[PDB]
């Protein structure tokens, strides 16, 4: 009961590299990275909601936080990823 | 006079000359002057007391006497130096 | 196999190989007989020119034509050492070593010879170490073991027999190829031992295959003929019979004999019996402390000379030399390699370092000396030794139980893993019949597996040792420091010379420091000096502050004066080396010839100090120890009184401290004074030590080697003693059934000094101190 | 007293190429623990330290010193030199904003 991100990072690793392992320190670094990106995007979306006098955080605020924080092709590819995930989640 | 004090004051000299030379070799430095080492010790002491003061403030907020690794991580994070590998 | 996810980002490819080759730097990178050791020098270069010019000092160029130096060269054998000169050397590697030897030895030797401020003690100790070195270097000439022989062809020399020679105090990295002729003409006993080892009749491959079918053992009433040695004693032969009878049943054991009884001789004779009589001459391993291992090597050389006992210490190349020149009969093969040696002596450090290269050996016997080191089951040595593939194991110690039942459980689980279980620690508050039945069950369970003999049951000439517990009150400085620590007073403790970051972590450590001496705390001598001797520190009030700062020091000063008045020498044991520094300064200003030993002193100066204290012409009076240093091999024969300044949590450490002077053959009645601070944290230290002694007398001392009915009463009596608190013509060095003997040396003798500031340093001592201080200003220095 | 001495600078290039490949800490652990405890007793007395806290401090301190030495080397190269001097460290910390 430690509430980590290790199993999902492991499944993503088996998606991109099915025959590659990962050490415990590298897994801790990946968990810290996911937590850092989560709190950056959530803080930017919270600030965006407060700037526009909105009481809710929607996918638009998350999208704007992604386009604000992520640079270059990372931003547009993450927008395409999140957009098609939201489209798949809505239709079904 | 065999008796003396238990405390030690030259613990900044424990960061020796070859350690600073190795740290400069990792930084890609070819030639090092002799006055580099005292300046490096002063810079390291200033950085260490800046981090340690914030970590101790985080420790006394939690009503503790033990400086955990998470307090060091938060102290480094607040000044803009995020460190991975200890927050999980 | 193939990944199910890819990246659509248009990144360039990146070579992530960070392996580098320095082949482009070989332009400035690449494109055995030199001076190794300089041993001795001689004042005559070629011939005696004359006795003139014996004054002044020589320079470096003056020594370049006046002295000849003994040189051991690189890759030589300490027999080709040459007497050379600077012009006779020319330019070889290692000339800086010759310059360093010339500078250090010649300059400092003529400096200590020509200085008028040199006492006789300094010149005789410098001569002491000088001769010691010159002889240690002389011991390297004598061969000790011949490893291997070869046929080598020289420059048109046809074929020559070349021996591989190990030296006496050198190691296997110093093993050298030498001619056979001068080795035979030098020490032919080692040569004939080498041919005896070549076609030996005892090999690991010739061992018997007893698989739970070992023969019955008849009792040996006479010394066996294959153990040549000297002459085994009766209790040692009984030990041999016990070891062989326990091996015949397929059982393991603890030889718990007290120190001095010759446990090494017993286990070497048992190894000889296992090799010669029962034909179990396979690979045996003996794991010893490093300090005792020469005493094992000469015991194997004397008592079992026909055995292939090998030594496993040293750095990587020496252990590699042992591995590929001496382990196997056929080291150049690659299949199954049979063993060549019989006994392998090793230490704990190379058990941990080389567990991969030694754990894969089918050992026939393990003997672990000083098995109290194995008292912790969670240690790395326990996990290393327990994973070995050994048929029969054996533990050799003197203290099987030291602190609790869990250590004895760890020892018996190392011996027999599973047939003995302990799940209840003995508690001295119930005192019910169930605990007595548990104690008697542990008595009858480990009775045949532990053999213990005391120093009083055999060799009936040992004088008694009397321990007196002296409880002394605290001084005012000690009382205020104890009150400041116990009722934490950071502001009050920091007050006085700006503090110094007084650390109040480990409160009991600071309480023990306050019970010992106030001067252990930083910036505490200044307050006592400025409050009593008004801060002048003029060579007399410093001794007064040292004596009157602590309540133990007044009793220590009175004991030191009384023992100096009589014909006694005293060891003083402390748990702290800083308190040893305090006592060393106290004897320095006091002016008493003292010697010292702790963990900071290296082994050569330790040997020098122990030999200087034990000499018949010794002027030393008091010998200071840190309690846990030196091992069990320190001989302190000449001393008579032992002062335990600080008590240990483990009573076996204090027992070994008392047994440093209470050895076999002691000619005087050993008297022990234990110094206790009254109403302090040392009270529960002594209470825990008393409880541990009660536990050791319960389990170990009542299970050694019509009273069964009185056992149910006397165990209850000793448990009532264990549940009771010991804390509710005084310094005489004299003393005018076994159950009442243990009720002694637990009494508390309260000591009251009531000595004021001006009583100490009397008119004899004050006149000597003032005349020495006045004459020091006349001679300056 | 042996021949074939190395040119001054290729050995330093060898240590540059060696220590940039490896990832271990270049400062001994016990002097760093003593330095951290000596600095920390000024702010508060009776301070205990986890081992991972000291390890995190050592990782951060070594990374900070390596990055500062890279900026210092850039300063020294900019001044047509190959030897780093305290004025290069001072200029790097001034441009970074630590001395500003």
């Amino acid at each position: 009961r430690k509430e980590s991100y290790a199993i999902y990072v492991y499944k993503v690793l088996k998606q991109v590299h099915p025959d590659t392992g990962i050490s415990c320190k590298a897994m801790s670094i990946m968990n810290s990275f996911v937590n850092d990106v989560f709190e950056r995007i959530a803080g930017e979306a919270s600030r965006l909601a407060h700037y526009n006098k909105r009481s809710t955080i929607t996918s638009r605020e998350i999208q704007t936080a992604v386009r604000l924080l992520l640079p270059g092709e990372l931003a547009k590819h993450a927008v395409s990823e999140g957009t098609k995930a939201v489209t798949k989640y809505t239709s079904a | 006079a065999k008796r003396h004090r238990k405390v030690l004051r030259d613990n900044i000299q424990g960061i020796t000359k070859p350690a600073i030379r190795r740290l400069a070799r990792r930084g890609g430095v070819k030639r090092i002057s002799g006055l580099i080492y005292e300046e490096t010790r002063g810079v390291l002491k200033v950085f260490l007391e800046n981090v340690i003061r914030d970590a101790v403030t985080y420790t006394e907020h939690a009503k503790r006497k033990t400086v955990t690794a998470m307090d060091v991580v938060y102290a480094l994070k607040r000044q803009g130096r995020t460190l991975y590998g200890f927050g999980g | 196999k193939i990944p199910t996810r890819f990246s659509n980002r248009q990144n360039k490819t990146v070579n992530y190989n960070i392996d580098y080759s320095d082949d482009d730097l070989l332009e400035s990178e690449d494109d055995f007989h030199g001076i190794d050791i300089v041993i001795n020098h001689r004042l005559k270069t070629s011939l005696e020119e004359g006795k003139v010019l014996e004054k002044t000092v020589p320079d470096l160029n003056n020594c370049k034509e006046n002295y000849e130096f003994l040189i051991k060269w690189t890759d030589e054998s300490h027999l080709h050492n040459t007497w050379e000169t600077y012009e006779s050397i020319g330019q070889v590697r290692g000339l800086k070593r010759l310059d360093n030897y010339c500078k250090q030895f010649i300059i400092e030797d003529q400096q200590v010879r020509l200085d008028p401020y040199v006492t006789a003690e300094d010149i005789e100790i410098m001569d002491m170490e000088r001769e010691r070195r010159l002889d240690e270097f002389e011991e390297f000439h004598v061969p000790e073991r011949i490893i291997d022989s070869q046929r080598a062809s020289l420059e048109d020399g046809t074929s020559q027999l070349q021996y591989l020679v190990k030296w006496r105090r050198l190691n296997y990295d110093e093993a050298t190829w030498e001619n056979a002729t001068d080795i035979v003409k030098l020490a032919p006993e080692q040569v004939k031992h080498f041919q005896n080892r070549e076609n030996s009749k005892i090999l690991p491959q010739y061992s018997s295959n007893y698989t739970s079918q070992r023969p019955r053992f008849e009792k040996l009433s006479v010394q066996p003929p294959f153990i040549k040695g000297g002459e085994l004693r009766d209790f040692q032969l009984t030990g041999i019979n016990w070891m062989a009878f326990l091996w015949s049943k397929g059982d393991n054991g603890i030889l718990a004999d007290e120190m001095g009884l010759g446990k090494t001789v017993q286990t070497v004779a048992f190894i000889s019996w296992l090799i010669f009589a029962r034909r179990q001459n396979g690979p045996h391993i003996i794991v010893v402390p490093l300090s005792t291992m020469p005493a094992w090597l000469d015991t194997f050389e004397k008592w079992a000379p026909d055995l292939n006992c090998i030594c496993y210490m040293g750095n990587q190349k020496s252990r590699d030399t042992i591995r590929e020149y001496e382990f196997y009969t056929n080291p150049r093969a690659k299949g199954k390699k049979t063993m060549k040696f019989n006994v392998l002596l090793t230490t704990y450090e190379y058990i941990l370092k080389d567990r991969a290269e030694l754990g894969s050996i089918k050992w026939q016997f393990m003997a672990v000396d000083e098995a109290h080191r194995l008292k912790n089951a969670e240690s790395s040595l326990y996990e290393s030794l327990n994973s070995f593939k050994v048929a029969n194991r054996m533990l050799i110690t003197g203290t099987p139980l030291q602190n609790n039942i869990k250590e004895l459980a760890a020892l018996v689980n190392f011996l027999m893993p599973g047939r003995f279980t302990i799940d209840q620690e003995i508690d001295f508050e119930n005192q019910d019949e169930e605990q007595e039945e548990y104690i008697h069950d542990l008595h009858r369970r480990i009775q045949p597996f532990i053999l213990r003999r005391l120093k009083k049951d055999v060799e009936k000439s040992l004088p008694s040792k009397t321990e007196r517990i002296l409880r002394v009150e605290l001084s005012d400085v000690q009382t205020e420091y104890y009150k400041n620590i116990l009722t934490k007073n950071y502001s009050a403790l920091t007050a006085g010379a700006k503090g110094g970051h007084f650390s109040l972590l480990n409160i009991m450590n600071e309480l023990k420091k306050a019970s010992n001496h106030p001067y252990l705390f930083d910036n505490a001598e200044e307050r006592v000096l400025q409050k009593f001797g008004d801060g002048k520190m003029t060579r007399e009030n410093v001794l007064r502050g040292l004596i009157m700062s602590s309540g133990k020091m007044v009793l220590l000063d009175q004991l030191l004066t009384r023992l100096k008045k009589d014909g006694h020498r005293v060891l003083i044991f402390s748990q702290m080396v800083r308190m040893l520094d305090i006592l060393g300064d106290y004897l320095s200003i006091k002016g008493i010839n003292f010697q010292r030993l702790d963990g900071t002193v290296p082994s050569a100066q330790r040997r020098i100090s122990i030999d200087h204290f034990n000499s018949p012409d010794s002027n030393d009076f008091v010998f200071l120890l840190s309690t846990r240093a030196g091992g069990l091999g320190i001989n302190l024969m000449t001393a008579d009184t032992v002062v335990i300044f600080d008590s240990d949590w483990n009573p076996q450490a204090d027992l070994q401290a008392m047994a440093r002077a209470h050895r076999i053959g002691q000619k005087n009645h050993v008297m022990v004074y234990r110094l206790v601070s009254k109403d302090t944290v040392e009270e529960e230290v002594l209470e825990r030590a008393r409880k541990k002694m009660i536990l050791e007398y319960a389990i170990i001392s009542l299970g050694v080697t019509k009273k069964n009915e009185p056992n149910a009463g006397e165990l209850s009596a000793i448990l009532k003693f264990g549940a009771g608190n010991m804390f509710t013509d005084v310094l005489n060095h004299a003393e005018d059934l076994g159950g009442e003997e243990f009720l002694k040396q637990f009494e508390v003798t309260d000591y009251k000094a009531d000595i004021d500031w001006d009583d100490i340093i009397p008119e004899e001592e004050l006149k000597k101190l003032q005349d020495e201080e006045q004459k020091r200003k006349d001679e300056e220095y | 007293k042996k021949p074939h001495r190395y040119r001054p600078g290729t050995v330093a290039l060898r240590e540059i190429r060696r220590y940039q490949k490896s990832t271990e800490l270049l400062i001994r652990k016990l002097p760093f623990q003593r330095l951290v405890r000596e600095i920390a007793q000024d702010f508060k007395t009776d301070l205990r330290f986890q081992s991972s806290a000291v390890m995190a401090l050592q990782e951060a301190s070594e990374a900070y010193l390596v990055a500062l030495f890279e900026d210092t080397n850039l300063c020294a190269i900019h001044a047509k030199r190959v030897t780093i001097m305290p004025k290069d460290i001072q200029l790097a910390r001034r441009i970074r904003g630590e001395r500003a």
